[PDB]
């Protein structure tokens, strides 16, 4: 069973059953830092009460996010989400991101929508994110290229290894001024997606 | 400007061109005959010369130490004479000039500077007492006073948790009292940072109080009307329940669920609470399935009502939540944890009634662990191997717990046979071929070829983990344990690439840590930084980061490396560590990642001897090298005579024996011989060093054994101190049995494993083999990399 | 309408509308206060005085130089 | 050994000690027969004994002045001859003993000590000699050679700059080409700020040469393929203009835009260069907008292409601009410098286009400040007063210039009525207290409170500023003029801890720019020197620091104080004004803070009259303080006479009566009577000075005229030397009478506020209170702060 706890510095020292993982980015640890100290509330970790802290890490998954923007544009970001293996496909990773809109929706943060950016290729977290009501609002040209990659020079050419989709889900609030139907079809530089 | 002469003076020290140092000091002392900094470098230069012939005592302790009456307000000063202070080993020293500069000299930044300094010395009594300087100062600083109450409060929440030993039971309470005290002052709370920390200082600091769960209770429950904190529904359930409330249970766990919070824990005292309301059964399951329909908790609860209304888990509810748990991995460890209350040959009965098409892969790996059927991991592994190539590359399959079901049986000897280890070896890399990101079957494939001393292909399998970041703190101890008698190739990748850029978490993000910390209190982040308090305690503590640094030193030693820039930061280290006033090391080794018993493994299991590392054994290996490091004086330190005395009051040699290798504590009661003794009992102690057997079935061992015989003799080779004859005819007669005999070990080992292969194909080995579907690898691979490895050896 | 100023400490906090440029470094508060210490005179500001100072922020830019 | 051999000698000398400073010097000349130092020693205790009986020129000026023969090299004899002659204002022989002492022995110290004096004098001439000197041995020197004719020629720039005066025009031209020689020897220039120093010699002492103008373009041009330098930058842009070269102007101004630099001057210089060489307006757009993107400055620079290409800025680059800038707080500054070519109604008309919700506060104060609607304050403040509970409580409120409108026009007048100035209080005080960091409202709230006499409520506002350093300069004046005889209480946290504390920028860091400056000389910070010497010369020179000086003798005195110590520090000051060889002061108060046209507001506003203090009034108020330390003695000083001698040509009484008060002016009068003339019209100065009105429609005059004749009183019956007793029972009565009138005097001031109150809740104050939602306070307050003046005031 699967309980939500605030994510605490030093279980970063439990994660190792979570980080593993090969698509699981270990960010720096300058970057778990930074989220806690301007966004603390909305990092948050699943924690089994099932397994014994005392024996194995309890860790389930943790949930990384940012809230940017202005006006129109106020928004949650989510920008990593991951599942310790021995607990996917239990809809554990919906929880996270259902736990996500019932606290940005509201106060202190009233979000207009929640954003992603994903992978033109992942299909599999495509059809999660579809599932749950997220909307495509745009295709991210080249927004994971390498330094050896250069900046994508014409909106063109796509590549589906390369490209990331701004993925959106727009609150109650927001009325669906911020998503659309054909998103799919508009393109922009990665310098465009500014807030 | 004052930055630029400083390391110039000391760049003029640290040659030892003293000579011209005084006269530039001179001329700036004629030029600043008032600035108390540059009497400092005087002092500073002055015992870099020569320590024992000038008087620490009279002069730097009575202008400047516990009672020094010499005092100033200039922040370089301070920081000099700190840093001097702490070099010394004078960490109260260090910090009291601070106190009394910010005694006579009271300013804004002189407290925000003392605050810093005592950040950086893990000295949380210090934080309290200069937290306080800023709040009444803080008219000229960019943060309100109020922020500075709670800095005090967290600093005082810092001494109890991790400086307990340091307060006397009259000050604790008086720190408990100052702390609540200050943060009553500033209600209402302005956030929910705020609320925390005062929830915070009440739960620890005042324990078991009735009225301290009342006002905890009464607080949260208020903000839960607006927002929803996970702090708060934590604090909420503890004091709660401590209040024994079942209707403000319910009552909380009830508003929580209702704002779409679906929590086990809040069930489960949800569901606590409705029994002691008296609650029917099936009022509180409607209601639950109401307001959080079919979930995995919700499903699960049906069994914990069951359980908590009737002792034994129903039929139905079982079966309700099997219906859709049954083929998921998570059914075994939900139902475990009720095996107590569950009849088995109704479980067994249920998992038996489902088609032949469901019973899945994972149904029948949940069927395994849950002990509902005789082992059966060869055949259930056979008809599920066909699983291999239909799932996603990225995807893990689980046909790695039947496999390992056979590599653990094996594994559970406590003497497993050369062919027994290779067997595990040959059934894991087919599947590891055919399932190259499960990390199950990969770390014992780790594990197994490290017991072999085998590092290259282990290495090969490593690099594959991309282990980076927090988990080289946990996981480097597979590879990382005694590199320095396993592994002695500072050409390879492993340890040029691999070992260095692991280093980095030690090197620079411990050193980042404060200025990470100091945002977290300016930006209000209290709630985190308790947390954020422990990881720099266990990282300086962290078995791997202490472990690394001294095998480094013996690497260092074995290669005739420069050792005198490695010791400086183990002397660095060390005094980081005893400023923080507990000496101790921290584990923070993830065993749990192979097994879930392996605390029970790690004490039995041979294949883990060469990870098997203690505090004990720890603190040796520095003594050994702190040792080391005197040897070429020959005089006896303080800092080694005090570690002595804390090592266990026994006799050496049974110690040493318990927690390092018998050549190792062969080797280790040599160094003290000359250090203690010098020197007499050698001829004996030498002797005995050599007659530890090297044979070819001790497997890592037999790498271990000779490097550090190797380490050993040319440390003792290069002592300029050994004057006598007849032992240094020993020394290099032993040398020069040991590069002789550095093949004929390693032929040995080279052919014990090919008659392993041998023993592998026929008999229960080779029939199991045929039974696997599974053929024997190419034993000229492996010998290859032994081979590779003795190449290593004789270029040593 | 640009003035050149001295920079003031002060003025850290009122630099955001440069500073936020994804370009521009934010140093440590003690790295400003080494070049205030060192060469006073060579840490200068923009300021438009077409921007009431009370309204919003009026720093347009600023110059850190150092003598070596 | 010397200091404290000076320092008992000295020592003694405070007191004297003639008879034991002789037996002393005595023996010391025995021991030392050879030391100068103790033959001089005995000279300036023979000159503090009886100076009158002492021959200067036998003594001291034959020997040791201008054509003295007696020479040394000794370090500590030139220093305390140096210290001697300065006491005697002999500023020439002062560093002439240096001068001799280097040319008979000369040394680098000697040199480095003589180029040091000569920097604590402000003696520039004097400094470019030592600095050749310098040169000369500096074989013996920490420095390259090469930087001592740095040294040299910024002497020379600094002679010209500040000292132009003190240079006949033949020696002008000789030490422009020895500055300009001397650095052209020294190529290639090492470093950017030996580039300055040669750029600065050229630019300042060869004006109006193109051949000067050419080799400074060149010089600097080549500079920018490496570095950006903001110095080199200005000499480039000032030198191509001056070329008349549009070719080399438009290169230079591309090359620094391509290197990054958004900088109007250039954009400025580019479009003014581009249009010269005729290049078409989108051509220079479009190279703008692709080289430099999107800014303030390159929106700004598409209404300087519309004035220099036609004349009118187009409504296609004014609305472009106002698209992001017409609810930015600069717009109104920005466009009012264009108001010559912009057309009002297309701005009108633009500014009325934008949506009602995009027309926020902002936008409207700029539509005020533009003139382009009639004043609106009332409804406009009304409209926008619910932002001032929005805004962050560290940000300032948009609405206050609203406000600021209405207080700027009720204080235009003439003679504002006390309730006018009662009602800008109101208006204020209400505001300030929903936008309490709002500098612009608190800086007229203590110059309204100022004016009414109420120092203790202005107080309470200027502690709140936090001035402090530098700002004491430019700032103190809003509530230190005047400040003994408007609120002369030295219990008060106003004259013990700020004014105190605000006199640190004089006493310690004036006194350590020196010292700076030569750190500077020593650094190669070539660039930075000539404006530390104008820092430097600025603060000897502040009128801020002179007034609070004279300001601070005249409270000694009404206070009974002891002034010793602040006469010798005048005569100090003073003498250190006489070595800078241009006797005059320098008006640092930044009056621009409370309005932009204040210099016509001085002129016209009584608001400021407190603070109304020129250059002449300083004079006459220093000659008044010398004359009243001269009185006792009953001697003419030729200091006094000097100082007479240096003021306008005009009568007298003309004089004072347009630079000070009346009461100051018949104040100066009395004691002038008693220094040129005995006394003898004394009977009628006194009864003048009686006869000086004290009304309650004076406001700070109330305090001011008591005060004043207060002091006058007061120090007139400590004077000795009127023996008259019909003088003396005039200065007893007078003293009387004014005791007795203090409590009629306040009182009657305390009911003209009052009645002023009643009628604010009248009329027109009463409505405009009313429209702005503003309660008139409690008097109350008002008649505390006069209780507090009055109780102060009656106590002397």
């Amino acid at each position: 069973m699967t309980t939500i706890q605030p994510f605490e510095p030093v279980d970063l020292f439990k994660t190792n059953n979570v980080n593993l993982d090969i698509l699981t980015e270990n960010f720096p640890l300058e970057f778990y830092f930074e989220y806690m100290i301007i966004w603390p509330d909305l990092f948050f970790k699943s924690s089994e009460m099932t397994v014994d802290p005392t024996f194995k890490h309890n860790i389930s998954g943790y949930m990384m996010a940012k809230t940017e923007g202005k006006t129109t544009e106020w928004h949650t970001h989510i920008t990593a989400v991951t599942v310790a293996p021995r607990f996917r496909r239990i809809s554990l990773a919906s929880k996270l991101c259902n736990t996500l809109e019932t606290m940005t929706d509201v106060m202190p943060h009233e979000v207009n929508f929640i954003d992603l950016f994903v992978k033109c290729n992942n299909q599999l977290a495509i059809k999660l994110y579809e599932k749950l009501g997220y909307s495509v609002y745009r295709r991210v040209v080249g927004y994971y290229n390498s330094a050896e990659d250069g900046y994508p020079d014409t909106l063109k050419k796509v590549d589906d290894n390369k490209d990331a989709f701004d993925m959106r889900k727009a609150m109650a609030r927001d009325r669906n001024r911020s998503v659309r139907p054909d998103g799919r079809s508009h393109k922009c530089y990665p310098h465009d997606v500014r807030f | 400007m004052s930055d630029k002469i400083q390391e110039e003076i000391l760049g003029l020290v640290s040659r030892s061109n003293f000579k011209q140092c005084y006269a530039k000091l001179g001329q700036l002392q004629k030029q600043f005959p008032n600035a108390l900094y540059f009497k400092i470098l005087e002092t500073y230069v002055k015992f870099k010369q020569s320590p024992g012939k000038f008087d620490y005592n009279k002069l730097l302790e009575e202008p400047y130490g516990l009672k020094g009456t010499t005092i100033t307000g200039d922040t370089r000063s301070l920081e000099f004479l700190h840093n001097f202070f702490v070099e010394l080993g004078k960490y109260d020293e260090a910090l009291h000039v601070y106190e009394r500069g910010n005694f006579k000299f009271p300013s804004y930044e002189l407290s925000y500077h003392w605050f810093m300094k005592a950040l950086e010395d893990s000295n949380y009594n210090q934080m309290s007492k200069a937290s306080l300087q800023l709040a009444k100062y803080s008219d000229s600083g960019n943060l309100p006073k109020r922020a500075y109450y709670f800095w005090n409060a967290i600093s005082i929440l810092a001494v109890s948790r991790f400086q307990e030993n340091t307060l006397s039971d009259p000050k604790k309470i008086l720190l408990s009292r100052l702390a609540r005290q200050s943060l009553l002052d500033l209600k209402p709370f302005q956030n929910v940072q705020e609320i925390i920390v005062y929830c915070l200082v009440l739960d620890e600091l005042f324990p078991q109080s009735r009225e301290i769960s009342e006002e905890i209770v009464a607080i949260t429950f208020a903000n839960f009307d607006t927002s929803v904190n996970l702090y708060l529904k934590n604090f909420i359930l503890k004091h709660t329940k401590l209040l024994n409330s079942p209707q403000k249970l319910f009552e909380v766990c009830s508003k929580l669920i209702e704002k779409g919070l679906d929590d086990y824990e809040l069930i489960t005292n949800l569901i606590d609470a409705a029994y002691k309301l008296s609650k029917s059964k099936d009022e509180v399951k409607q209601w639950i399935d109401e307001n959080l329909g079919d979930s995995r908790n919700t499903r699960l609860a049906r069994l914990k009502l069951d359980i908590m209304y009737t002792d034994s888990v129903s039929e139905s509810s079982l079966s309700y939540y099997l219906s859709k748990y049954h083929n998921k991995p998570c059914c075994s460890i939900d139902l475990n944890h009720y095996s107590g209350h569950i009849n088995i040959d109704m479980l067994k009965s249920i998992m038996s009634k489902y088609d032949p098409e469901d019973k899945d892969l994972i149904h029948h790996c949940n069927i395994l662990e849950l002990g509902l059927i005789g082992s059966d991991s060869i055949n259930n592994y056979n008809k599920f191997k066909g699983t291999l190539e239909k799932k996603s590359v990225t995807d893990y399959s689980s046909c790695s717990t039947f496999l390992l079901e056979i590599v653990k049986d094996k594994c559970k000897k406590t003497n497993p046979e050369l062919k027994d280890v290779l067997l595990c070896i040959t059934i894991l890399e087919n599947y590891q071929a055919k399932d190259p990101h499960n990390f199950d079957t990969m770390c014992w494939l780790i594990v197994l070829y490290m017991y072999l001393g085998l590092v290259p292909d282990a290495y090969f399998h490593f690099i594959n983990l991309k282990i980076k970041n927090v988990q080289t703190d946990s996981l480097d101890y597979m590879i990382f344990s005694r590199f320095s008698t396993l592994f002695p190739n500072k050409q390879s990748d492993f340890y040029s690439k691999t070992f260095h850029e692991h280093n980095n978490l030690y090197d620079t993000s411990l050193a980042n840590l404060p200025r990470y910390i100091q945002v977290a209190f300016e930006r209000n982040s209290y709630s985190k930084i308790l947390g954020m308090l422990e990881m720099r305690d266990k990282l300086m503590k962290s078995y791997t980061r202490w472990t690394k640094t001294l095998e480094n030193l013996q690497f260092s030693r074995l290669c005739n490396d420069k050792r005198g820039h490695l010791l400086q930061k183990l002397h660095e280290d060390w005094r980081s560590l005893e400023m923080t006033q507990s000496v101790s090391f921290s584990d923070n080794r993830d065993f749990s990642i192979l097994d879930e018993n392996f605390a029970q493994f790690l004490n039995r299991g041979k294949i883990l001897e060469y990870a098997n590392l203690n505090e004990e054994s720890i603190f040796l290996t520095l003594i050994r090298e702190l040792i080391i490091e005197a040897l070429p004086n020959g005089e006896k330190t303080e800092q080694i005579s005090a570690l002595l005395k804390k090592l266990p009051s026994i006799n050496l040699e049974e110690l040493l024996n318990n927690n390092l290798t018998e050549v190792e504590s062969a080797s280790f009661l040599i160094f003290f011989e000359i250090y203690e003794n010098n020197g007499k009992n050698l001829h004996d102690l030498i002797s005995r060093l050599m007659k530890v057997p090297i044979n070819a079935k001790q497997n890592w061992m037999v790498s271990h054994t000779y490097l550090t015989k190797m380490a050993t003799l040319k440390t003792l080779d290069s002592l300029k101190r050994i004057k006598d004859k007849e032992i240094q005819k020993l020394i290099k007669n032993s040398l020069k049995e040991l590069r002789s005999c550095c093949d004929d070990v390693f032929k040995g080992y080279s052919k014990a494993l090919v008659q392993a292969y041998e023993e592998l194909k026929k008999d229960e080995c080779g029939n199991l083999l045929k039974e696997l579907d599974v053929k024997a690898e190419n034993v000229k691979n492996i010998k290859n990399s032994l081979l590779g490895i003795q190449k290593s050896v004789r270029n040593l």
